[PDB]
């Protein structure tokens, strides 16, 4: 019974991911997000343990679910005649990182450092669990404004992580790497690092660097805001044109710009409260 | 200049 376990609230958003409603779990008043995905729009399917056929997004969410709060938690799911319904946790109060950057403009590097670090830990967790998100962007990052904790959301473009080449992609093009633009080929980790460089530029400059294919492949990073030389170096390294020239996640988190990160609670008290 | 969201796909 789906309509009896959850009280449904207003629409939160709709788009390529489906339609997402605010909700509350009746048993304990837990805030949830209720995501509807039409069966005809699901590209990749998977099988659970019991071999029940579910969208791959359900498989990936189950693989990353745990106590670690940096990724969205799938609480339950249901199958309907023409759709699947996913019950996801909902931070409250919350703002996504796209709206946050729109309202605040370019972020102080201390705050960008804290946010970027948490995103790296969340993406490391995905990869540790065998999951490639493929749509890292500010729109897909929720800020818990009380706790200062970030959550990676919308695994609808994701895939099982593999070490061979990917030749399909349905994430966000302005965060996709030049090898995808040029050759329709990418490898998972180095493509994720590219999207992280786009994200870090977005945080410290107030918008993404590239809008057009020619800029993505062009190899020039112009800084529209004052950014420290250390931060610029890390961004330009993540945005190396050759995938093998990009840093690993270890090299990103050992980068000099990344040291002395704020704790999440400190981040909320200094920058969010 | 115009900052905007970008849909997936
Ligand atoms: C549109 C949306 N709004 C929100 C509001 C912050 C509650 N949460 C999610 S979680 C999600 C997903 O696919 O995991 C999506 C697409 C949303």
């Amino acid at each position: 019974p789906l309509e009896s376990q959850y009280q449904v609230g207003p629409l939160l958003g709709s788009g390529g991911f489906g339609s997402v409603y605010s909700g509350i779990r009746v048993s304990d008043n837990l805030p949830v997000a209720i995501k509807h995905v039409e069966k005809d729009r699901i590209s990749d399917w998977g099988e659970l343990p019991n071999g029940t056929r579910v969208p791959m997004e359900v498989v990936l969410l189950k693989k990353v679910s745990s106590g670690f709060s940096g990724v969205i938690r799938l609480l339950d799911w249901f199958e309907r005649p023409d759709s699947f319904v996913l019950i996801l946790e909902r931070p409250e109060p919350v703002q996504d990182l796209f709206d946050f950057i729109t309202e605040r403009g370019a972020l102080q590097e201390e705050l960008a450092r804290s946010f970027f670090w948490q995103v790296l830990e969340a993406v490391r967790h995905c990869h540790n669990c065998g999951v490639l998100h493929r749509d890292i962007k500010d729109e897909n990052i929720l800020i818990d404004l009380n706790r200062g904790e970030l959550k990676l959301i919308d695994f609808g473009s994701g895939a099982l992580l593999k070490d061979t080449v990917y030749t399909d992609f349905d994430g966000t093009r302005v965060y996709s790497p030049p090898e995808w633009i040029r050759y329709h080929r990418y490898h998972g980790r180095s493509a994720a690092v590219w999207s992280l460089g786009i994200l870090l530029y977005d945080m410290v400059c107030g918008d993404i660097p590239f809008e057009h294919d020619e800029e993505i492949i062009g190899g020039q990073v112009f800084f529209r805001q004052r950014v420290s030389s250390e931060c610029q170096h890390l961004i330009r390294w993540c945005l190396a044109l050759r995938p093998s020239d990009r840093p690993t996640f270890e090299e990103i988190q050992n980068h000099p710009w990344m040291q002395d990160v704020l704790l999440p609670q400190e981040t909320a008290e200094i920058h969010l409260h | 200049r115009k900052r905007r969201r970008h849909p997936s796909g």
